[PDB]
Order: structure tokens, then C-alpha cells, then sequence
């Protein structure tokens, strides 16, 4: 219930508000294009990010063990390499991964190795989808 | 002249005639009978009866009182002249020349039987509300009366003992500004106990009398009276709020002859004199 | 002398007790519990406590044959022997209502029962109102002492009745999960006067 | 056991005449007095009570036993379905006997058949005494919480019982679990109000295809307007539709 | 002389029991399980268990059918559960007790609440249209630690009374306990049955404790 | 006596069933499978099994059609499943249980889960605008041990009662059980059906067992 | 027990009439779509919001303490983000939330963090369901 991501703590009370203020920061200084101009992350990229999390979430949710499976931590590493691929593909997903501390959260999920930490990470990510679709 | 306020923790039961009724006060002979039953309890019977025979512990009967107001029944004045009224304050009577004590109830009980049917019976009661209760008035307070009253608050005034109704915690809180009414001599007297004058002074005691006779007397309890429960000789006193001109003074009548120990009935006057 | 038996009635379940003459609505509970007529707080009659102790003394004392002690301790009105009741009971009101509202729950629950017909399987619903479990009824009992030689015997046979009531109920529909009591921190203290050997009474109540 | 229609309960009745004590404090004044006239009033009232009530209970074959008779004492015991509707015609007959001058305080309660009649008489005399001071014309129905004036009783309840009886007997799949649920949400709105009125609006909406597109509107506006006179109306409908 | 029938009841399915039938939210779960209003533990009454024990025994102590009133059925059942006739009245030698949930902490180690809501519906045959009901029931695997008082008075029938209460328990093992049982809820199984005296040791508690702990 | 019907239910495909009572991700499966609330195993509720075999039996016992009410249908079907008609309440002779999963041991030998997720969508037939959804359903090859209690009270009708509970099982063999059955889910099968008396031994237990395992 | 949501303070005396007024303001001044026409919020999504609240309302009932546990507040914050997400996808439900303020109400629940506040919120939301079905709403 901690997720000390890079600088601070988001618990299971304000994960939505943290996603809200993160996205609120995004759509007030949107990423200036490398060719000059403005763009937003599109819905399909951010939806693929959510589906990429929720493939693992479906396997995690129905197992009561607070210890995450050793197979699951491998899939969390695969989340890391998939967002690395997409993030290296385009700059808009690069700083969307940078700004919302996605890699920091996923490393802290490796570090804690608890189900509830992953569940609150998935809580956070679906709140990112929620407040992105709200704007 | 002294006050004995009685704050009750529980519903009470003072009957006239039967169990399913109740009233909101208990008369003077009830208090005297209770106190010398307690003196039977501690072996100071005859000294107590002589102390009430020599008129050192003459006392009133119990009256309703609410927060810092003490009431009496409406004095039966035989003037030219409210019919649903019962009580008026003792410091507010002459202007007659805002009342809630509590609520009566019928808590209703059974006697269990093992193989026979269960036997139901109902007990009338009255409940004093929060800043209310009863009080009496005595004259020339006595240490033995103080010794006997504290044995009565732990054995129950009221009718039904020991289950579990009449119970209280008494407090004197001696008078300040009501004994002056007693010392206020007046032209029209008000009785304040169930008195019965002796036969010598009875016929002179009706010059303007506006009384009310009230039958008193029931069964007799002891461990040693008559080997079963007998009645007592019913004796016929005036009702409390009676009104006179000739002051009498009653006495305490033995109504128990058949049982080995006697049975007494306090009936002597306790007057309030007004205009 | 005259002694005070003090303690409390910590309640383990039930206590449907008594029953009033109020008109049973269709609505909510028919046959409600007994409550005070002014304050409307749940209390037990002291007569029901007195009668359960009298009954549970009666069924066990002289087991095989009323007796002396069932009249020595609880009064009699026979045609040959009449005895003053040595005990003294008062109606016991609910005490810890302040901490029974710290759980933000009512003093009295309503319990929903029924029978079914064995023949037709048609149910027959009743509502019965009873005080909630975990109530604590602070009680006081006084003692009409009139002989020093019987205090220890009386106290060992009322403490015997004090524990025999814990394994029985107290009033109402007992054999279907009601009325079961427990007695916490029972003690004795002299009302007036001064008794000398109060220690054995106080320990036998604390035992 | 003759009344195999409603709930097997026995009702008693206590009553007296309003303002009768002031009627004898100052009976007839000076200026329009002969001696003989005020006696005819009291003999008309007394003969009205004894003869007229005996004839009235005779002509409509009521299952009512009678104990007292008078303007201060009246005690009848009988089936509740027969003394509840005797109270309104008693009100009408004493109203047009007095020519709408002297009225009735009455108290009616409902009792188990095996019950001590002394307890019944005391409890219903006290029930009437709750309705007596309310004097004013009023009848209380089985409890001190339900005290209604005579017009309120007649008009309000006996059309909000007649509407309930008229509508719910047309329906083979609403009576009477819906009426019990409606009663349960109606009697509990006294302490918390917008919760029960909102659940009431929702559940009147969801029965509006069964109880009627009109009928749910009267149930809603009656529950908003005069709901103490409908909870008693549904209650006595339930009591007279038992078994 | 006055005994305590201490054991437990485990839940293998379902068991919705009890319940104020007043009104839920629009909202939410209809007909909740009755709980202890103090501790918020769902409990079985003594009444539910006693009625189900008395129903099944009077099917078996007949043998077979039961089209009877609760009073005029048997001798060995009236001896145990009581009767209320005018003159053939028998005091109930049993005393049932309210039975609250005991292994709440063991459910908390599995990190689930002590009850669930079960979504159920109903399909109309005319229209294939649902009618969803939400029923709150306790979870399976909850243990109900219980104690039933047996107030002994006669010695010649203790063994018969305890062996028929044992067959009452193992008869209730093959039936539901309250609520929507035939829809698959309420199946119970009894464990660690034992009887222990009030004070001291009475006599022949070993024969009773072996006919009970079978 | 009492008859305990024991077999097992294998799944041939799918079996999405129920609906929780739990939060769903944005993400992922809404309408998941109905599970045990304690051990998180999937279960088919005995209510759902009862509803489908009751519907299929009441359908087949007329001619293959029905539009009546559950309390207004055949005498045999009320004799098995029960009624609540206001005059005759036939007490339900059958008694189902919730059937939680049994072979989690061998399904973990394959290192597969207990349930799959089904990605399945809707295509607008005017605009070809898709709409995806995720459905959780149980892995085919799962075995459920079920147990049915039958109140042996009559003798003349038990062979009649076990000829059409077998026929009910055989009718539900050719049909789905719960959820998206007309789209290919919930196909079940039955095997190792055995009847065993709970206490004692009914004498006509052999002819029931071959009318059961036929 | 106060919950000043956007314009008024709603205790357990004046919320059902507020929900009634808000819906009565909706079904006489409805949402005009961005396509040309009139759009009313469908029963299925408002009921989806309803049991979205209810699946933690069923857990708040069986509690005695007033300060709700972190599990309950986690589910409340999840309800808030789901209200945002379903609000984001279609604008009809978006100004249903913005018009009858769930979001201010639910964040006042997130501020007070007390049992009775969430109960008042739950009664408010179900009364919105009630008076949505009653006035105007097809049954």
C-alpha cells in the first residue's frame, strides 16, 4: 500500500488523485513535437498500455497469496520490456512513461514482491486511463 | 419542623384496597407501621411506640413534590365555591382563597408452575419521574427515627416486597421557610394526616368540619402473629386534606388483640393553620 | 444486620423478558419486551430474577422429595408457618447504555421468528423484541439478616443459586436461544451497622 | 367464531358525551325559562341511549354485547369488525339526535378473545381518556398514537380504506405482500423521511403497471399529504382481510 | 446433573438464515442474514437449530412420515424438546443457545469477510426475462462453536436421550439448516462433539461421550 | 432412509456462470465467473444446476414445451423439486448443494490456471463498429464433484423418481449450463454416478444404481 | 453529516428533495447532443453506477466504527475513478455527473472519511435512482 515510486508515496486512497494531477500536468504542458508542434498520446497507445498491464492482472487477482508468483515477476519484467519497446518507438509514449512514474512504479513492484502492491499499481494505471479519457 | 424527602429509584405500589391499583402517596399509619416493623427488626419496639405515644415523633403523611415545589391535596374549603385538580402548593393556598408527578402503570406478572398451568397476575404501580418524589413532615426530630429510617430504605416502603418495587434513598434537607406556615396561627385549620380523634373530642370537632372518612386496615404480617394471615380491625380515619375549626389530637389504636404481639395504627393530628 | 449484594448481569444472549398490555400492531413486534413506563429503557423485573433463583434453588435443594430453605430465603404464606423473606430484590435497569451506544446500536433488537406447520409447511412469522446481547444490568440485592449463625450457609446456598442461573436462562422463550445470563464481579457490603465476618461472604461471592 | 372473514380478534368500546359537565353547570338561563323544559332534554338523551341503542343494535344484526348505557358510561364488547363500523353510525345517530350540538368522545381497542374483561375495560377506558382530552369530538383507534376526529375518521380513512379495498381486490398478484412492504416503509418514515419517501416513490413507480397508472399517484400524494390516515387505513384493511 | 453439549458446526455450503424482512436499499442485498447486533457476527438462533433438530427426529422417530402437531408426537422427543399440553406437559430437558461465529480470525487469514452476497435470478417461462435477487449468506467453512444445555433429572434414560440426539445430529448432517436449502445452501456437518459436566464429574459421561463422539 | 446421489461433472467447454459482487478493472473481464468466496474456486451453484435440470425436465415431461409457472407443473416434477402453491406445498424431496471445483490438483499438473479469459466482441451490422468485452470462464476438462440428497420416504415412486432424475441428467448432458450457452459455453457431461444410502441400507439399492449408471 | 457538495449542504433531512429537484431539472431541461437531437441517460448506465456504489455499500453496513477502514476508502477512490472513466467516454453521463454532483459528493466523502457520510452519500445516490425512475423515467 506504499509504492514509493521515485520521490514520494501514493497509497490506496489517492491513486486516482495522483493520476489526476499527473495527467493535469500533462495536458497543461503537452509534449512539444521534435519536429515542432503539439501532440497528445493517442487512445490506442495508452489502451495498449492498460491491456499490457491487465493481462498480468487477470492472472494475479484470483490467487490469494500475498507473495507474488515467480512466474508473475517475470511477466512484470515483460511489462517493463514491452513499455521499453513502445517508449523507444515514439517520443510521446516516451515522456508519458517518463512523467507518470511508470518505470519507477514497476521497479517498486519488483522490489516489494507483494500482490497488493501490484493491485495498487493496476489501480493507478486504470486511473490514468480514467482521467485521460475524462479529458 | 423537619422534612424527609424520599427520592425513589423504582416504581412504587401503594394500594387502597387491591393489588392492581396504585396511588401516588402513602399515609402516615403506613409509615409508622413500616418504621416499627423495622424496630421489631432491631429490638426497639416499645421505646419507639412510647416515643410516638408521648408525641415526640408525630408526623405527617407523604405528599407529592416536584422540583422545589411541595404540594398538598386541595383543602376541602366549605365556601361558596378545578374539579379535575388534585394538588396545590403549600405556599400558594391563600391565593386560591403545571402538575406532573409521573405515570401509573400495570406491570403484569405470572407465577410459574411446573406441571400445572402458569398463574398470571397484575400489579398496579406508579413511577416518579426525574426531579420528583415524595416527602413527609415530622416534628422534633429524633436520633432513633434517623436510625430506623435508614433500615427502611433498604427493606422497602410500598406494598409489594421483596419483588421488587418500592425503594428509595431518604434525605432530610431540613426546612427553611415552611415551618413558619406551621407557626402561622390561623382561623381555619387543615389536617395533614389520617387522623381519628378520641371519642372525648370527636363531637366537638365538627363545628365547621369539611372532612372525609377513609377506611384503613388490612392483613397482618409477622413470623409470630396468629399462625396464619388475619385481617386487622378496620379503623376509620379522616382523609388528609380535611378542614376544621376545632383542633383535636388523635392517638395510636391497638387493633391487634388476637395475636400475641399487638398491632397498632397511627392516627393523630398534624395541622396547618390558615385564614 | 442488613447486607447488600452487589454486582451485575452481563448478558450472553437473548433476554426477552416479560410482556406488556400495549396493543400489538401488525407492523413491528407483537408481544414486546418489558420497559420502564417513563424512561422506556429496558429493565428486568426483580420478580423474574427472584423467581428464577427461587426455582433453581427449589429444583436442586432436597433433590428427591416446600422445604425450609425455599421459605427461609424466599418467604412463605402457609397456613401454619409464615416467614419473612430473608432476601430483598429490586428491579434491575439497564446500566451501560452509554457504551452500548458507542457501538452505535440500539438497546433493544427485534428478533424474527416463525413456526412452520408440520402438516402444510405454512410458515407463521412472529416478531419478538428483546434486549441485545452484551447488555450489562447493574443489580443490587439487599439481605434481611436476622441471625448470624446462618449467614455462611445462606451465602453458600445463594452463590450456588448464583452459578446455577448461569446455566439456565432468565425469562421469555428460553429453550430457543434466549435469556442466558452471566454474573460479573459479585460482591457484598453491609448497608447499615457493622458486620465483622464480611470477608467470607465477599470471597464466596468472588469465587 | 361466526366471523370467519377477518382477524380473530375481539374489540371493546368505551365512550361518553362531550361537554356534558358544562351543560349541567349552566343548564337553562333565566329569561327563557319554564321549569319543565330542561328535564325533557335529559330524559330524551337517556331514552335515546337505552331504547335507541338497543333498537339500533337490533335492526342491523350486530355481534355486539352491551354492558353500560349513558353519557358518561358506555361499554360494549363484540367483534371488532362490528363495533368499528358501529362507531360511525353511533356518531351519526347521536349527531342528528342532538341536532349537531353535543358530540362523542369514543375509545375502541382490539383484544385477544381469551382476555380478562376487567383488563379490557380499564385499558379501553384509559384509551378513550387519551382520546377524551385529545373537549373535542374524537375517537382513538386501538392505541393512543392513533387518535382521529370523527370527520377525519369517516371521510379520510373510510375512503382510503374503500379505495384500498376497491382496488386491491381487483388484483390477483399484488395483495398483500406489497401492502405489507408499503406499510413497513410507511410506518418508518416518522424518524427518517426522505429515504423512505424516495424508496416509496421508486416502489410505487415499479408497481404502476400492476396496481394502476392512476393508483400509484394517489398512493404517492396521500403518503405525502396525509399518511397517518393511510397507515391506519392499510392496517385496518390488513386486519379485515386476514386468513 | 446439568450438562453442556459442546462442539462445533462447520458450513460446507451457503446458509442464508434469519433476517429482518423490512426493506433494503434499492441498491442492494435483500433479506440479509441476521447477525449479532453488538459484534456484527452472523449467528444461528437456538430456534432455527431446535426446530430443524425436532423436525428431522420426528421424521425418524415415527418412522417416516410426520403430519403431526409438535406436541402429540412421541415420548423421547417431548422428553427432550418440551411440550405445552394442558396436563401432559413435559419440561424441556434441552436448552438451546444462540450460536455466534467463532473462527472470524481464520477467515481474516484468508482475507475475506464473514459473508458474501450471492447473485441469483429467476427466469419466467413466458418471456425468458430475469428477475435478479441478491441474497446475503454466510461463507462455507465458517465454524459455529455451540453449547446446548442438557438439564439431567432421570438416570434411566440418559443413554437413550443422548443416542437419539446423536442420531438427530447425524440426521441433520444430511439436510440443510435454514434458508434456501434445496437451492443448494445450508449444508452442515458436526464436529468435535463432547459433553462436559457443570461442576465436578457426574458419572457415565464416558458412555455418553463415546455415543456422542461417534 | 435417505439417499445420497454422488457423481461428478466434467466440463467439455466454457461454463461462464454467475456474476460478482466484486470490482472489475477497466482493463479486463467484467462479469467474471461465480466463485467460492472462501477458497476462490469456481462453483456451479446448486440453484443453477437445479434451475436448468428443473427447466429441462419440466420442458421434456410435457412434450418439449412449457409456458407455465414453477409451482404449476407436473406432479413428479413437484415431487422432486418442490412447490409453494397456497393449498398444497409439496416438500422438496431433492436437495442440491453448491458444487465447487474438485480437480485443481491435476489442472495444476498442466500448469494451467482454473479459468480462462474469453476475448469476444460485437460487430455493428450497419457500421462495422466493433465493441469488445472479456468474459471469464472455466477451463474445459474441469471436474466438479457434486452430491445430491434424496429423501427416501416412499417405496412405490423412487424408481419413478430415479428414472427421471437420470433422464434429467441425460437431458442436461445435451444442453448447456449457465451463461453464454447458445454461443458455445457450458457444455457438460456426467460420469461415475453412484447412489449410496446415508445411514443403513435400502434393499432396492441395486435397481437404483443400474437405473442411475445406465 | 453536512456534505456541502456544489451549492448546498445536504444533511439527512434535505437530500432526497435535492435529488428530486436535480432530476426534475434534468428531465425538463435535457442534454442536447453534439450531433443534433436530444439525449437522455439510459437506465443501464445509471444502474451500473448504482451497483458500483452498492458493492461497497454492502460492506459499510456491517461496520460499527465511524472512521472507515483503508479497504473501504480504496474502493471509494476506485468508484471515483470509474465515475470519471465512464464519464469520459460518453458526454451524456458526463454532465449527468456534472449536473447532479456525484463527484463533489464523493470527494466530500473522501474528505470527511466517516461512515455516516458515506451512508448519506449512498442514500443520496439511490434516491437519485428512485426519482430518476419516478419523474419522467420509463418503468
Amino acid at each position: 500500500t506504499e509504492l514509493k515510486i521515485g520521490n514520494e508515496k501514493v497509497n490506496s486512497t489517492n491513486f486516482g488523485d495522483f493520476a489526476e494531477k499527473a495527467i493535469r500536468g500533462i495536458n497543461h504542458k503537452p509534449f512539444v513535437n521534435s519536429k515542432g508542434g503539439e501532440q497528445k498520446i493517442t487512445t490506442s497507445k495508452i489502451r495498449g498500455i492498460l491491456e499490457l498491464v491487465n493481462k498480468v492482472y487477470n492472472r494475479v487477482i484470483n490467487t490469494n497469496d500475498v507473495e507474488l508468483s515467480e512466474n508473475i515477476l517475470a511477466d512484470i519484467a515483460y511489462i517493463k520490456v514491452k513499455i521499453a519497446y513502445e517508449s523507444g518507438r515514439e517520443p510521446v509514449v516516451k515522456d508519458f512513461i517518463q512523467r507518470t512514474a511508470f518505470t519507477a512504479a514497476i521497479t517498486d513492484v519488483m522490489n516489494q514482491r507483494t500482490r497488493e502492491s501490484f493491485l495498487l499499481f493496476a489501480r493507478y494505471v486504470e486511473s490514468l486511463i480514467a482521467y485521460f479519457k475524462f479529458y | 419542623m423537619k422534612i424527609i424527602k424520599l427520592y425513589f429509584e423504582s416504581p412504587v405500589h401503594f394500594g387502597e384496597k387491591r393489588l392492581s391499583e396504585s396511588k401516588i402517596t402513602f399515609s402516615a399509619d403506613t409509615l409508622f407501621s413500616a418504621l416499627m416493623i423495622e424496630a421489631v427488626g432491631l429490638g426497639k419496639e416499645d421505646e419507639f411506640y412510647q416515643l410516638a405515644s408521648n408525641n415526640l415523633v408525630k408526623f405527617s403523611d407523604a405528599f407529592p413534590f416536584i422540583d422545589q415545589y411541595y404540594y398538598i391535596p386541595k383543602p376541602m374549603f366549605n365556601l361558596k365555591l378545578f374539579k379535575k385538580l388534585l394538588y396545590v402548593p403549600i405556599d400558594s393556598l391563600e391565593d386560591y382563597l403545571s402538575f406532573n408527578l409521573g405515570k401509573l402503570a400495570l406491570s403484569e406478572k405470572v407465577q410459574q408452575h411446573d406441571f400445572k398451568d402458569s398463574e398470571p397476575y397484575n400489579v398496579g404501580t406508579f413511577t416518579f419521574k426525574e426531579n420528583t418524589g415524595l416527602y413527609v413532615l415530622i416534628e422534633q426530630t429524633h436520633p432513633l427515627l434517623e436510625e430506623l429510617l435508614e433500615n427502611l430504605q433498604y427493606s422497602g416502603i410500598g406494598g409489594k416486597r421483596n419483588s421488587g418495587y418500592g425503594k428509595f434513598k431518604f434525605e432530610i434537607l431540613e426546612d427553611s421557610d415552611i415551618e413558619d406556615l406551621f407557626s402561622a396561627k390561623g382561623n381555619r385549620k387543615i389536617l395533614l394526616s389520617g387522623a381519628l380523634p378520641k371519642d372525648a373530642e370527636l363531637e366537638q370537632a365538627l363545628k365547621n368540619a369539611s372532612y372525609l372518612l377513609e377506611r384503613r386496615g388490612g392483613f397482618v404480617q409477622s413470623d409470630t402473629y396468629a399462625t396464619n394471615l388475619v385481617k386487622k380491625q378496620d379503623l376509620y380515619v379522616f382523609k388528609s386534606g380535611s378542614t376544621f375549626e376545632n383542633s383535636f389530637d388523635g392517638d395510636i389504636y391497638q387493633v391487634g388483640k388476637k395475636g400475641n404481639h399487638p398491632v397498632y395504627k397511627y392516627a393523630k393530628s398534624f395541622f396547618l393553620e390558615v385564614s | 444486620m442488613k447486607l447488600v449484594i452487589e454486582g451485575t448481569i452481563v448478558l450472553k444472549t437473548g433476554m426477552h423478558i416479560g410482556g406488556s398490555s400495549d396493543f400489538s400492531a401488525i407492523g413491528a413486534v407483537a408481544s414486546p419486551v418489558v420497559r420502564d413506563t417513563l424512561t422506556r429503557l429496558p429493565l428486568i423485573p426483580g420478580s423474574s430474577l427472584k423467581g428464577k433463583m427461587r426455582y433453581l434453588l427449589a429444583k436442586e435443594l432436597n433433590n428427591g422429595i416446600d422445604q425450609d430453605e425455599i421459605l427461609r430465603l424466599f418467604g412463605s404464606s402457609e397456613k401454619d408457618k409464615i416467614r419473612r423473606a430473608r432476601l430483598k430484590f429490586n428491579d434491575i435497569k439497564l446500566s451501560n447504555l452509554a457504551e452500548l451506544e458507542t457501538f452505535n446500536v440500539s438497546s433493544t433488537e427485534v428478533k424474527f421468528e416463525n413456526t412452520i406447520n408440520r402438516k402444510t409447511a405454512v410458515a407463521n412469522p412472529r416478531q419478538i423484541e428483546r434486549v441485545i446481547a452484551g447488555s450489562k444490568f447493574d443489580f443490587e440485592i439487599f439481605y434481611n439478616l436476622d441471625d448470624i449463625k446462618e449467614v455462611e450457609k445462606d451465602f453458600e446456598n445463594i452463590k450456588q443459586g448464583f452459578d446455577l442461573l448461569e446455566f439456565d436462562y432468565l425469562g421469555g422463550h428460553g429453550t430457543r436461544g434466549s435469556g442466558r445470563i452471566a454474573f460479573e464481579n459479585l460482591s457484598v457490603i453491609t448497608a447499615v451497622g457493622n458486620f465483622e465476618k464480611i470477608n467470607t461472604l465477599n470471597e464466596i461471592l468472588g469465587a | 367464531e361466526e366471523v370467519e372473514v377477518g382477524i380473530n380478534r375481539l374489540g371493546v368500546l368505551r365512550a361518553d358525551v362531550d361537554n356534558l359537565g358544562q351543560a349541567f353547570i349552566n343548564g337553562i338561563p333565566d329569561d327563557y325559562l319554564s321549569i319543565s323544559r330542561t328535564a325533557t332534554f335529559s330524559r330524551a338523551m337517556s331514552r335515546f341511549f337505552k331504547n335507541y341503542l338497543n333498537q339500533l343494535l337490533a335492526e342491523k344484526s350486530y355481534k355486539i354485547n352491551v354492558i353500560y348505557a349513558g353519557g358518561d358510561d358506555l361499554f360494549m364488547i363484540g367483534a371488532w369488525q362490528d363495533i368499528l363500523d358501529f362507531s360511525i353510525v353511533l356518531k351519526q345517530k347521536f349527531a342528528d339526535f342532538t341536532q349537531n350540538k353535543l358530540s362523542i368522545s369514543a375509545g375502541i381497542g382490539m383484544f385477544r378473545e381469551k382476555y380478562p374483561v376487567a383488563r379490557m375495560a380499564s385499558l379501553t377506558g384509559d384509551l378513550e381518556d387519551a382520546a377524551k382530552d385529545y373537549t373535542k369530538n374524537a375517537v382513538t383507534l386501538f392505541d393512543a398514537t392513533n387518535v382521529f376526529s370523527w370527520d377525519t375518521l369517516e371521510n379520510d380513512i373510510f375512503v382510503k380504506l374503500d379505495a384500498i379495498t376497491k382496488n386491491f381486490e381487483k388484483l390477483d398478484e399484488t395483495g398483500k405482500a406489497f401492502i405489507y412492504r408499503l406499510i413497513d416503509l410507511l410506518r418508518g418514515v416518522n424518524e427518517n423521511q426522505q429515504i423512505n419517501i424516495a424508496r416509496l416513490a421508486y416502489t410505487l413507480s415499479r408497481m404502476e403497471e400492476k396496481i394502476g397508472k392512476t393508483f400509484a399517484q394517489e398512493l404517492y400524494n396521500w403518503a405525502n399529504a396525509d399518511r397517518k390516515t393511510l397507515i391506519m387505513a392499510l392496517e385496518i384493511y390488513i386486519l379485515k382481510t386476514r386468513e
